[PDB]
RNA sequence: AAACCGGUUGAUCCUGCCGGACCCGACCGCUAUCGGGGUAGGGCUAAGCCAUGCGAGUCGCGCGCCCGGGGGCGCCCGGGAGCGGCGCACGGCUCAGUAACACGUGCCUAACCUAACCUCGGGAGGGGGACACCCCCGGGAAACUGGGGUCAAUCCCCCAUAGGGGAAGGGCGCUGGAAGGCCCCUUCCCCGAAAGGGCUGGCGGCCGAUCCGCCGCCAGUCGCCCGAGGGUGGGGGCACGGCCCAUCAGGUAGUUGGCGGGUUAAAGGCCCGCCAAGCCGAAGACGGGUAGGGGCGGUGAGAGCCGCGAGCCCCGAGAUGGGCACUGAGACA
């Protein structure tokens, strides 16, 4: 069900599991986030099934890994008081779902987004670790 | 939740300690001079010399290319209601303004500084019975204040 | 259909396990569900056709007979006969009262086929062989 | 469905609070409630035609009023950006384009360009037969032949003859032409386009209008080419 | 106006409370001439109980019938009881429930439906039926309601074709950030349209003053069906923001997740079969109390405090308490 590879693919690989089945790493539309390192068979994977994501992207850490293609993690910010000018830093729980082509442990900084709910309290999966993310820039064409 | 009300123009030139021998006798003097009604016509001409001044007040703490855009056209403004005299005094000179030159616009006042009338409280009653045509049309509040341009087409019946 | 006996609404309890009260008090009919419409494994083939919501169709098979077979290892498609549910993984009760659903083993004519459509809903019985 | 005086879109040439509790609804036609006119608000406020709701109702009631080619006796009918209003029995003809001040204005314009209608391309569709679809930014289609709407990418803006059904001319967009922004804060400013940082979302890339030379910056959105130095039809 | 003044001492300097002076809101007392502007008035009190009246209709250019006046070409006009279409889910009221995806801001539905309307492409062939008003009788206190006869439709139904849904295999192609989508090809199963109707004018034909029509065609106009998109309305999802109490510390067991299904217009423990032990909590769970949320409003020189956060606008919920359904695009009205 998940096949590590020695090396990563790229968008559009196709690779063949044990089982014979063909996956193709599927591009997700984010263009600053590499594919993971292994591949799974999961419908509901967005690198490797038919799961369709949003573009809003978050930057968590993992805190708990004991739920079945799931996890807690963390969203944390700054809020600031308007009485004291002062800031507060907040932080809220999060269900994310976890797919088999990603590892994570506690204490790890992953990428989440939102997608089509998927049980109770999951609406979020993680997209890949923070170390498989690539610097970005758009593209700035003048006329002279 | 909460629906807005008009409230009362007339307190910025209230006092809030009316039982003062001081200030009982300066406000008795300018009721005397200009024939008013009530205090409250007396703290409505202060609340109208405290905006004048108030927005001088704001405009000197404005930064320099803030205040150049309204700098002219607030005296220029305050000039043209016959409040000042020269329409291009500095800008602190408008803050030592005084309630009195509010006063003097009051179209009962005008009545009686033209000499068109007995006496300060028979030029009220001028224009209270519609004797006193502003421009050919006749204008029957004693309060009225006058713009400058306005003041010679004051005429009687 | 839209019945309120089989509410789709949101649970009364939070994810901590406490609970919260209603903010609406009454059942709407959007958010209302419908009973159970697969078919029964029958004679002969009755369909159903519904109106719901918006004023569209869906078609109801009430009592199944025949299943569109496909042999993927020939490619045709044969209208074969049914002659029983030999097992039903998301639930034996389906397999138990001859109730076909999607997934379910039926032992066609030509042999055995994975149920491969929502019978309640596609109103129709999508088969193939294994 | 009624729509509150206070509901209405900001822009509208209406008082605010002086009138009735009541604004005149839009009746879902061929543009948006936020973006659009009521006929019956264009005879009454914009013409001045009519002093009452009834007298716009009895103009509108007899035809007089012809929109698009297409004489409209429906007093909700809403009318938006680069429409063509025509009054037959005065033979006057305005144009509905952006302007800097009352937001959307009715310009006079020639009676050739009468049947000329600029478009801009909102996207494609592909349609049964193999054809294409062609939306445009007041919901109108056109049915194409595949090969000839493929070279036609959406912001293109074509230049449409409602007397032909067809295209006059397809106005691609690239960079150097003359680009009028359609909606936001810089409405009504025609300049030329100098630069883009595109973003992910294409629709929301960033773009530069210039006019010798006054920048503004809208989104990719909200501009319309209206060709290269000379504007193909009259909108200001 | 960025303000103080009275009072604990025999006298004094403090601390520190309480009072005075001001604005606004509710109620009340005494008094009360006129006008202008204003979205003031059983809200702050019982979402307590109610006599009476009024509060959603319109269309004869969908349909037949009846009545009265007029006229000959083929009818004109007025009226009646109805069928039928569309609307009555908008609008009006109130503040019990709600500490919640209710509300606000910023984003989504690639997981969805939408009558009326707009645009592009295509279509309108064949055949049947019933029920009102009415007529002959009623029943019943009334509410309501029965039988026979009888004229129609844009009323209802069938047949065909278009089209549509599902399952499966392929593809150049489209959209789009990204295809479980659109388009094309193949196989099977299944469902399955339409009102060429009204009006106007022209032509011709059938027919007859016991008819005042019917038929074919043409044009104009208002309509009907399908595919796609828009529009509008709505269902759903997400991030964050906004009360008090620890004399409330552990809570949860469909509870948290996974897999397979059902249902839905549509994702989801929404529901169900199986598997696991997870989920929340002192960064305050759980419990209790209070409260519709916002735009906003009062006050102060301001920071801020308060809600008079009643009246006006937006969202929500409700219709004596609690539930459940019909019709419909949309209600559980
Ligand atoms: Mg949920
Ligand atoms: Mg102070
Ligand atoms: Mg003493
Ligand atoms: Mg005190
Ligand atoms: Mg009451
Ligand atoms: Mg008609
Ligand atoms: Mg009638
Ligand atoms: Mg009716
Ligand atoms: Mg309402
Ligand atoms: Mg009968
Ligand atoms: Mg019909
Ligand atoms: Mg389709
Ligand atoms: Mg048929
Ligand atoms: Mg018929
Ligand atoms: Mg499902
Ligand atoms: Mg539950
Ligand atoms: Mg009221
Ligand atoms: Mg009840
Ligand atoms: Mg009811
Ligand atoms: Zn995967």
């Amino acid at each position: 069900t998940v096949v590590k590879l020695q090396s990563r693919p790229k968008v559009g690989d196709v690779v063949t599991l044990p089982d014979g089945k063909k996956v193709e790493v599927k591009n997700i539309g984010v263009p600053y986030v590499l594919p993971p390192a292994a591949v799974c068979d999961d419908p509901l994977c967005p690198w490797h099934g038919h799961l369709k994501i949003r573009l809003k992207l978050l930057e968590v850490t993992v805190e708990k890994v004991r739920m079945h293609k799931a996890a807690v993690v963390t969203h944390e910010w700054v809020h600031y008081l308007p009485k004291y000018n002062r800031y507060e830093r907040r932080r809220r729980r999060m269900r994310v779902r976890v797919p088999e082509c990603i590892e994570v442990k506690p204490g790890d900084k992953v990428i989440i987004a939102e997608t089509r709910p998927l049980s109770k309290t999951i609406a979020w999966v993680v997209i890949g670790k923070k170390e498989d993310v690539v610097e970005w820039k758009a593209k700035h064409e003048t006329l002279p | 939740g909460g629906l807005k009300k008009p409230k009362k123009k007339y307190l910025a030139g209230k006092p809030k300690k009316i039982w003062n021998k001081q200030l009982l006798l300066e406000e008795l003097q300018l009721m005397g001079e200009y024939g008013l009604r009530n205090k409250k016509e007396l703290w409505l001409a202060r609340a109208r010399l405290k905006w004048i001044v108030r927005r001088a007040r704001a405009l000197l703490s404005m930064t320099a290319e803030e205040r150049a855009p309204l700098e002219v056209p607030f005296k220029e403004k305050l000039y043209k209601m016959g409040f000042i005299e020269d329409p291009n005094v500095p800008l602190d000179r408008i803050l030592s303004l005084d309630v009195r030159a509010i006063l003097e616009r009051r179209l009962q006042t005008l009545v009686f500084r033209m000499g068109l009338a007995k006496s300060i409280h028979h030029a009220r009653q001028l224009v209270v019975h519609g004797h006193v045509l502003v421009a050919g049309r006749r204008v029957t509040s004693p309060g009225f204040l006058v713009p400058r341009e306005l003041e010679d087409k004051i005429t009687i019946e | 259909m839209k019945l309120g006996a089989f509410y789709k609404g949101g649970d009364l309890v939070k994810p901590s396990g406490g609970k919260k009260g209603r903010v609406r008090k009454t059942k709407k009919k959007a958010l209302g569900g419908g009973p159970p419409q697969i078919p029964k494994l029958g004679e002969e083939d009755i369909r159903y056709v519904e109106r719901v919501r918006g004023g569209n169709h869906k078609v109801r098979l009430r009592q199944a007979r025949y299943a569109n077979v496909y042999i993927p290892k020939e490619r045709r498609h044969v209208k074969a006969k049914i002659l029983s549910i030999v097992s039903s993984p998301s639930n034996p009760d389906y397999a138990r009262r001859n109730y076909i659903v999607k997934g379910a083993i039926i032992q066609t004519e030509v042999g055995k086929a994975v149920v491969t459509s929502r019978p309640g809903q596609d109103g129709v019985i999508n088969a193939v062989l294994i | 469905v009624h729509l509150r005086k206070s509901l209405a879109p900001y822009w509208w040439p209406i008082p605010r609070k002086a009138g009735g509790v009541w604004a005149v609804r839009p009746s879902t036609g061929p543009h948006s409630l936020e973006y659009s006119l009521p006929l019956a608000v264009v005879v009454r406020d914009v013409l001045r035609y009519a002093k009452t709701l009834r007298e716009a109702r009895y103009i509108i009631s007899r035809g007089y009023i012809k929109v698009d080619g297409v004489v409209r006796k429906d007093y909700k009918f809403p009318i938006g950006l680069m429409d063509v209003v025509e009054i037959v029995p005065t033979g006057e003809i305005y144009r509905v384009v952006p302007d800097e001040a009352k937001y959307y204005d009715l310009k006079p314009i020639p009676s050739s360009e009468a049947a000329l209608k600029p478009l801009r391309v909102e996207g494609k569709t592909a349609v049964s037969g193999g054809r294409i679809q062609l939306h445009f930014h007041d919901g109108r289609n056109l049915i194409l032949p595949p090969d000839v709407g493929r070279q036609i990418k959406t912001f293109d803006t074509v230049v449409y003859d409602l007397e032909n059904k067809a295209i006059k001319t397809h106005l691609p967009l690239r960079l150097g032409q003359l680009a009028v922004v359609t909606h936001g804060g810089n409405i009504g400013f025609v300049g030329q386009f100098f630069e883009v940082v595109w973003t992910l979302k294409r629709r929301q890339s960033v773009v530069a209008l210039r006019k010798g030379e006054e920048v503004r910056r809208t989104i990719l959105d909200y501009i319309m080419v209206i060709g290269t130095e000379a504007p193909v039809v009259k909108i200001s």
